[PDB]
C-alpha cells in the first residue's frame, strides 16, 4: 500500500486497513 | 510469477485448532493483503478475513472473529490462518488469495484450497453391496459405512467405462455413502459376469463384488 | 474526491485516517 | 451486511446465446468484482470494481451495473462457459458474494431411466436394508421422487445425490435411497420408487415386492 496508487478497490482495502471496524466513507 | 501455495488436506475432530498456512513468491510479500475466504460448498463464498504482512494488523468479518487469528511470518513469506472450536459445521476448502498487483494489475492469485473435514469418525472400510433387478440392464454397486473421503468405484476392472454413473458420497450415520450405476445389453448380463471394484487407499482396500441374479 | 486522488496521485494511509469514522 | 443476491439462480443457454446474469445487492455498492468456477478449480477472476475485465478472460465477456443493481454478460455463449459465476461486492467490510448463478448446457428434453433395487442379502444378513432408485441420463435437471411403502407414501430416510452435467451428453443423473432397519424393511411387502418429470404427465412407476 506505501507508496502505490490506490484505484478502485485498493482504496477500500487501504482504508479498511487504518480505519478497522470504526468505518470509513469515501464517496460521494 | 506470482503463486500462492496452501497446506495441504486436513482432518481433525470437533474441538480442536487447526493452523493453515499460505505461501507466497513472486513478489514483495509485505506489501499486498493476504485474503482468506471459505468454500463450504459449490454456492457460498465467505470472506473471514485479511492481514497486512508489513506488521501483520489483521481484519476479521465479525461472524469468524472469535474462532479466526490470521498471523504472518514475514520472512518465510507464509500467512497462517489458526481455527479454534471447530465443529463439522467448519468442514469446507479454506482458500488464501491475494488482490490484482496496484496501478494496473488484471490478474489477482488464489491458492489451491485446503480441505478441512472436522469429524469424530475413524478410518473405517466401506461395506460393499450389489444391486441386482428384482434389452439393456442396470446393475448396482452400493458402497456404504466408510471414512474418510475418497474412494474410487469401476466396472469389470476398467472394461466397462461407458455407460456408468457414480454419485457423490452422502453422510449417513457419520459415515459416507455412495452408489454406482452400470448399464449393459441383456445379453452380456448374467450370461457373462459384471463386477463393481471399490479401492479405499485409506485403509488399503480393494474388494470386488460380483453381480448375480437374485433367484 | 478522495477516488480520483489517490488513483491519480500517491496517498500515504496517514492521509486515510481523516476518512475514517 | 451487504446482502447480494443473483438472479436467476439456475439458468441455460445452448453456444451462440447471449447471457446476462444480475446482482442485486441490498445497499449501495460502488466496486463490484465477478468470478467464474467450474467443479475442481479455484474461482477464477473475470471482472474487477465492476466494469473492468480480467487477464486472460474473453472479449465476450463484461461487466456492468450502478448503485444496487448488477451484471455480467456473456455477448455469445460458447460451451465451455457453463460454470457458477460469483459476484463479490468490494465497497464496504465485510466483504460478501452472492450465492452464484448456475449456467448450464442446453439440451432436448429426456426422460429419466428408472432402476429399482431391493436390499441385497449381504446386507440384510448385516442388520441393514437400503431400497435404492436410480434416475439415469435425464433432462432439464428438475425432478421430483416419490417413495412409496405398501401404497403408503414415506419421506423419513430418504437420500439423494444428483450428479454434474454430463459432459459428453449434458444430462443429469440422481440416486435415491431409502434406509430402513431389517425390521421396518421385511414388516411390509410392497416397494415404490416414483419419479416425477416434465417428460411426461404420468410419472415413471417402478417397483417390487420381497419373493
Ligand atoms: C517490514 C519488513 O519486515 N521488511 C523486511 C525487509 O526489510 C527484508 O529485506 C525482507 C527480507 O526477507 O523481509 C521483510
Ligand atoms: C501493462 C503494464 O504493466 N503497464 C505498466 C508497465 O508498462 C510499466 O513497466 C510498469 C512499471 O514498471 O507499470 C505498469
Amino acid at each position: 500500500f506505501v507508496n502505490q496508487h490506490l484505484c478502485g478497490s485498493h482504496l477500500v482495502e487501504a482504508l479498511y486497513l487504518v480505519c478497522g471496524e470504526r468505518g470509513f466513507f469515501y464517496t460521494p | 510469477e506470482v503463486r500462492l501455495q496452501q497446506s495441504g488436506p486436513e482432518l481433525v475432530k470437533p474441538g480442536a485448532s487447526l493452523k493453515i498456512s499460505c505461501k507466497a513468491s513472486g513478489y514483495t510479500f509485505t506489501d499486498y493483503n493476504i485474503h482468506w475466504l471459505r468454500q463450504s460448498h459449490s454456492k457460498s463464498l465467505e470472506w473471514i478475513g485479511s492481514i497486512y504482512p508489513y506488521n501483520g494488523r489483521p481484519g476479521y468479518n465479525q461472524k469468524f472473529k472469535n474462532k479466526t487469528t490470521l498471523t504472518v511470518d514475514n520472512s518465510s513469506s507464509t500467512a497462517y490462518m489458526e481455527l479454534r472450536g471447530l465443529t463439522s459445521d467448519d468442514s469446507a476448502v479454506y482458500f488464501c488469495a491475494r488482490s490484482r498487483s496496484y496501478y494496473n494489475g488484471s490478474r489477482d492469485y488464489w491458492g489451491q484450497g485446503t480441505s478441512l473435514t472436522v469429524s469424530s469418525a475413524k478410518t473405517t472400510p466401506p461395506s460393499v453391496y450389489p444391486l441386482a433387478p428384482g434389452s439393456m440392464v442396470t446393475l448396482g454397486c452400493l458402497v456404504k459405512g466408510y471414512f474418510p473421503e475418497p474412494v474410487t468405484v469401476t466396472w469389470n476392472s476398467g472394461s466397462l467405462s461407458s455407460g456408468v454413473h457414480t454419485f457423490p458420497a452422502v453422510l449417513q450415520s457419520d459415515l459416507y455413502t455412495l452408489s454406482s450405476s452400470v448399464t449393459v445389453p441383456s445379453s452380456t448380463w448374467p450370461s457373462e459376469t459384471v463386477t463393481c471394484n471399490v479401492a479405499h487407499p485409506a485403509s488399503s482396500t480393494k474388494v470386488d463384488k460380483k453381480i448375480v441374479p437374485r433367484d | 474526491g478522495i477516488v480520483e486522488q489517490c488513483c491519480t496521485s500517491i496517498c500515504s494511509l496517514y492521509q486515510l485516517e481523516n476518512y475514517c469514522n | 451486511q451487504i446482502v447480494l443476491t443473483q438472479s436467476p439462480a439456475i439458468m441455460s443457454a445452448s453456444p451462440g446465446e447471449k447471457v446476462t446474469m444480475t446482482c442485486s445487492a441490498s445497499s449501495s455498492v460502488n466496486y463490484m468484482y465477478w468470478y467464474q468456477q467450474k467443479p475442481g478449480s479455484s474461482p477464477r477472476l473475470l471482472i474487477y470494481d465492476t466494469s473492468n475485465l480480467a487477464s486472460g478472460v474473453p472479449v465476450r465477456f463484461s461487466g456492468s451495473g450502478s448503485g444496487t443493481s448488477f451484471s455480467l454478460t456473456i455477448s455469445r455463449m460458447e460451451a465451455e462457459d457453463a460454470a457458477t459465476y460469483f459476484c463479490q461486492q468490494w465497497s464496504s467490510y465485510p466483504l460478501t458474494f452472492g450465492a452464484g448463478t448456475n449456467l448450464e448446457l442446453k439440451r432436448a428434453d429426456a426422460a429419466p431411466t428408472v432402476s429399482i433395487f431391493p436390499p441385497s442379502s449381504e446386507q440384510l444378513t448385516s442388520g441393514g436394508a437400503s431400497v435404492v432408485c436410480f434416475l439415469n441420463n435425464f433432462y432439464p435437471k428438475d425432478i421430483n421422487v416419490k417413495w412409496k411403502i405398501d401404497g403408503s407414501e414415506r419421506q423419513n430416510g430418504v437420500l439423494n445425490s444428483w450428479t454434474d452435467q454430463d459432459s459428453k451428453d449434458s444430462t443429469y443423473s440422481m440416486s435415491s435411497t431409502l434406509t430402513l432397519t431389517k425390521d421396518e424393511y421385511e414388516r411390509h411387502n410392497s416397494y415404490t420408487c416414483e419419479a416425477t418429470h416434465k417428460t411426461s404427465t404420468s410419472p415413471i412407476v417402478k417397483s417390487f415386492n420381497r419373493n
